[PDB]
C-alpha cells in the first residue's frame, strides 16, 4: 500500500521520515513482487521501519537514530 | 421474532431445473408490506444478487440472470420458492434467502446458506472402508483410527464420529480429484491406545448427493 | 452496467485505524443507499452499517462509514481492530431496480511455531479387498510448516502411479493436517511384502511401514 | 482483475474546459503508465499523450493529463474544445503483460432542410419470377425529417408479412432516404389485382401503385 | 519512416482458424529491440488487447483470450502473423497491428484496421434483379431505375453504375436483416425520362466474399 507513496509532491508516513523525494527528482523507480523468498511463513519481522520523527529531513539523507522503530506484519498468505 | 429456513435438494444436474424453497417461521409473508429475495454466494467470491419478489406478482431479476429465474410465492403454506433453469457448472454458490425491510436498503435477517453442487450430471455412492489401527499405527501413548471415503460423486460428504459425540481430535480432510473423475477423502480421530479394545468407534458418513448413508464400525486389525 | 469497486485484500494490525473503500463505476455513490455486510466464513452475512451513517443496535460504535460523492466512492472506517473483525466486507447498491453488490474486502492479518509431523498408516481393510479394491492411506497431522513431500514405497521400490495427496490444511490446534492415498489392486497389495510411507518435513524424515497380515 | 473505469458519455460546449477521468479497480493508478489514444471514427487510433505528463510532437498543448493516486484515478484535462476533437479517448494501462484499454469517451457538440417524400415503385422482374421469387421495392428519398412509416397494401388489405424496411440515412442533398421491401411468392403477386405502397410523412401521404402487366 | 499493413481474408467461419498477417515496410523486425502486438476493437466498443510478441519466442496473452492465440514471427519475410482458434459470433472486431516502442508504455504507429469478423454458414451469392421503370415509376420530368440485391451473405456489397461513370443521383442504402438470416438492399439513380429508351443503364454489383461480379442491364418494363 506504500508503493504509491514513492513520488515527488506528497506527504505520508514513510516518504517523509525515511527517504524524502525532492522536486528536482530525475530518479527511475522499479518495484516488483518477490514474496516467496523474503517472507518467511509464520511472520517475518526481520526488517524494521521508522514511524515517529521530531521534524522533517533533507532528501537523500539516511536516518539511523534509535533514540520510533516498529516491526512489520509481513505474511506470505495475504493478498 | 421471525426466522428464515431453506430446503430443497442440494444436488442439481446440468441443463435442468433447480428447486429451492425458503420457509417463514414466526411471521407472515403478506402482512407488513416487506419484500423477499434470493442472494447466492460462490465459495471464495462475492455475493451475487439473483432477484427480488413481493407477496404480489411483482418481480425483478438480474440482467445477467434474466429469463432464467422463476420465483413464486404461496401465502397458504407461508413460504416462497425459486426455480432456476439451464444451470451450468459455474452456478455452484451458497444460496441465501433474506427478509427485505427496505427494497433499496438492506436485509435485516439472513437465513442459513445451503450448499449446492453441479459438476458433471452424474451421481455415484461412496464406498466407506474402515482403517484398522495396529501396533505400527501408534506412536507413543496414543493411537489413530478412522474411515476412508473413496470413489464418491459429487461433493460434499459429512462424516461424524459416534453421532457427533466425539469431536476432540477429529480431523476432516478436503477431498482431492482421483485419476478418474471421482474424489476421495478420510476422517480420523486420535485416541489413547488403552481404550482400543474396550470402546466401539463408528464413523457416520453421510452423502446427500448420492442419497447413501453408511455407518462403519472401526476395530483393531486381526491377523489372518 | 453499474458495478461497485472494492479492494480485494486489506490488512491492518489490531488497535489501529483502517479505511475500506467502495467505488461506483457509472452512477454516483450518493444517488443510492450503500450498505456494508460483515460475513464470517461459513456463516450467514450480517448487516454492519446502513444509510451511510446509521449503525444497527448491537454492533460496536467503531463501524463508521462516510461518503465522498466527488470521487464516487463509499468509505467505511474501522478504528481499533479486534480478533472478531476478521471477516469479509461487501458493499451493496440498488442502481435502478437491480441490486449490485461489491467485490469484497476481508481483514487479513491479526508468531507461528513449528510442530512435529506425526505420521500414521493403515493397511487396506478386508471389506475393501472383498470389493476387488485396495487403498493405502498416509496421514500427516499436527505439523508446521505446511510444506511436506510424500513418497510411497512398495518394499524398496517407490510408487508414483495411483498416488493421491491432499494439500495441507490448518487444524483447530493451530497446526496443519495432510493426507496421502495410494490406490492399488488386491494382487499388488499382496505382491509386495511390505508397504512404507515416507514423509519429509524440514529435513527430518518420519517413516512408518505396514505389511499384509 | 484490474479494469479501468471510464465515463461512457461526456459532452461539453466548445471553448470551455473538461476533465476526463480513468479510475483503476485493483492496482493503484500511479503504479503503471497511463496513456490516452485519440481515435477518429473509421480511423486508426493515434496517441494523444503518454507518460502521464508528456505530449507527443504534433498534438497541441491543451491535451493535459494528471494523476490522482489517492483516488486511484487518471485525469485528462482538455481546454478550448473545437470541431476535430470529436474522437474517442481510451485510457491505456499495459500494467505488465496485458494492455488494459479504457472504455472510451466521445464528444457531442451541435442544416437539414424540410423536404417532400419522393416515392418510386417497381414491380418484381420477370427474371425474379422465373427464379420462383417476387419482391416489391418501395423507395422513399429526398425527404426530412427521417421519420417515415411504410404500409404495404394489397388492393385494399394491408400487408405485414415479409415486409422489410430500412432506417433513413444521410446523403449529399442534406435530406434523408429510406427503402422498403415486400417479399412475396409468385402466386401471391398475381393473386391481387394491384399492389400499392403508402408513405406517411408529416401528415401528408404519397401513394404509388403498380399492377401485374 | 516505417509503416504496417495488414493482409489476409476479411472473413472466417465459426469454429474455424483465423489467419491475419501484418507486414512491415520501411523497417526491420529484429533490429531496434522493440515489440509487436495485435489489438482488436469491436464496432461501438472499446479497444481490446489480444497478445504481444517479441522477435524471439517471448509471448504473452490476455487471460480472457488465453490458449486461443497463436502468433508467430518470420524475419525472412519481414512480417508477423496471428492465428485465432475457435472463433465465435462475439469476435466481430476491427483488428490493428501496431509497433511497440515501449512495452509498458504506448505504441508509436497504428496500422489501418481491417474488418475481420465471423461469417455464418448462411454465406451465399447475391441474387440481382432489375427494377424496371414505367409510367407509374416517375413523378414529373424525372424517372427512377435500379437493381435489387436480395438474399446474400455477408456484408458488404459494392454497387456501381456504368462502371462508376454514373455517380450523380446514385443512392446506396444500408442492408437490413431479412426474416431468415440473409440481408437485402438496393441501389438506384434518378434520371430524366427523356433518356429512358436511348441510354443503356447497367448495375455492377460486386460481392467479394462470394466472388460475384453480376452485371444486370436495366430496361423499361414491357407489358405482357
Amino acid at each position: 500500500d506504500e508503493v504509491r507513496q514513492i513520488a515527488p509532491g506528497q506527504t505520508g508516513k514513510i516518504a517523509d521520515y525515511n527517504y524524502k523525494l525532492p522536486d528536482d527528482f530525475t530518479g527511475c523507480v522499479i518495484a516488483w513482487n518477490s514474496n516467496n523468498l523474503d517472507s518467511k511463513v509464520g511472520g517475518n519481522y526481520n526488517y524494521l521501519y521508522r514511524l515517529f520523527r521530531k521534524s522533517n529531513l533533507k532528501p537523500f539523507e539516511r536516518d539511523i537514530s534509535t533514540e520510533p522503530l516498529q516491526s512489520y506484519g509481513f505474511q506470505p498468505t495475504n493478498g | 421474532q421471525v426466522q428464515l429456513q431453506e430446503s430443497g435438494p442440494g444436488l442439481v444436474k446440468p441443463s435442468e431445473t433447480l428447486s429451492l424453497t425458503c420457509t417463514v417461521s414466526g411471521g407472515s409473508v403478506s402482512s407488513g408490506g416487506y419484500f423477499w429475495s434470493w442472494i447466492r454466494q460462490p465459495p471464495g467470491k462475492g455475493l451475487e444478487w439473483i432477484g427480488c419478489i413481493y407477496y404480489s406478482g411483482s418481480t425483478n431479476y438480474n440482467p445477467s440472470l434474466k429469463s432464467r429465474v422463476t420465483i413464486s410465492v404461496d401465502t397458504s403454506k407461508d413460504q416462497f420458492s425459486l426455480k432456476l433453469s439451464s444451470v451450468t457448472a459455474a452456478d455452484t454458490a451458497v444460496y441465501y434467502c433474506a427478509r427485505q425491510l427496505w427494497l433499496r436498503g438492506r436485509f435485516d435477517y439472513w437465513g442459513q446458506g445451503t450448499l449446492v453442487t453441479v459438476s458433471s450430471a452424474s451421481t455415484k455412492g461412496p464406498s466407506v472402508f474402515p482403517l484398522a489401527p495396529s501396533s505400527k499405527s501408534t506412536s507413543g501413548g496414543t493411537a489413530a483410527l478412522g474411515c476412508l471415503v473413496k470413489d464418491y460423486f459429487p461433493e460434499p460428504v459429512t462424516v461424524s464420529w459416534n453421532s457427533g459425540a466425539l469431536t476432540s481430535g477429529v480431523h476432516t480432510f478436503p477431498a482431492v480429484l482421483q485419476s478418474s473423475g471421482l474424489y476421495s477423502l478420510s476422517s480420523v480421530v486420535t485416541v489413547p491406545s488403552s481404550s482400543l479394545g474396550t470402546q466401539t468407534y463408528i464413523c457416520n458418513v453421510n452423502h446427500k448427493p448420492s442419497n447413501t448413508k453408511v455407518d462403519k464400525k472401526v476395530e483393531p486389525k486381526s491377523c489372518d | 452496467n453499474f458495478m461497485l469497486t472494492q479492494p480485494h485484500s486489506v490488512s491492518e494490525s489490531p488497535g489501529k485505524t483502517v479505511t475500506i473503500s467502495c467505488t461506483g463505476s457509472s452512477g454516483s455513490i450518493a444517488s443510492n443507499y450503500v450498505q456494508w455486510y460483515q460475513q464470517r466464513p461459513g456463516s450467514a452475512p450480517t448487516t454492519v452499517i446502513y444509510e451511510d451513517n446509521q449503525r444497527p443496535s448491537g454492533v460496536p460504535d467503531r463501524f463508521s462509514g462516510s461518503i465522498d460523492s466527488s470521487s464516487n466512492s463509499a468509505s467505511l472506517t474501522i478504528s481499533g481492530l479486534k480478533t472478531e473483525d476478521e471477516a469479509d466486507y461487501y458493499c451493496q447498491s440498488y442502481d435502478s431496480s437491480n441490486v449490485v453488490f461489491g467485490g469484497g474486502t476481508k481483514l487479513t492479518v491479526l508468531g507461528q511455531p513449528k510442530a512435529a509431523p506425526s505420521v500414521t498408516l493403515f493397511p487396506p481393510s478386508s471389506e475393501e479387498l472383498q470389493a476387488n479394491k485396495a487403498t493405502l492411506v498416509c496421514l500427516i497431522s499436527d505439523f508446521y510448516p505446511g510444506a511436506v513431500t510424500v513418497a510411497w514405497k512398495a518394499d524398496s521400490s517407490p510408487v508414483k502411479a495411483g498416488v493421491e495427496t491432499t494439500t495441507p490444511s490448518k487444524q483447530s490446534n493451530n497446526k496443519y493436517a495432510a493426507s496421502s492415498y495410494l490406490s492399488l489392486t488386491p494382487e499388488q497389495w499382496k505382491s509386495h511384502r511390505s508397504y512404507s510411507c515416507q514423509v519429509t518435513h524440514e529435513g527430518s524424515t518420519v517413516e512408518k511401514t505396514v505389511a499384509p497380515t
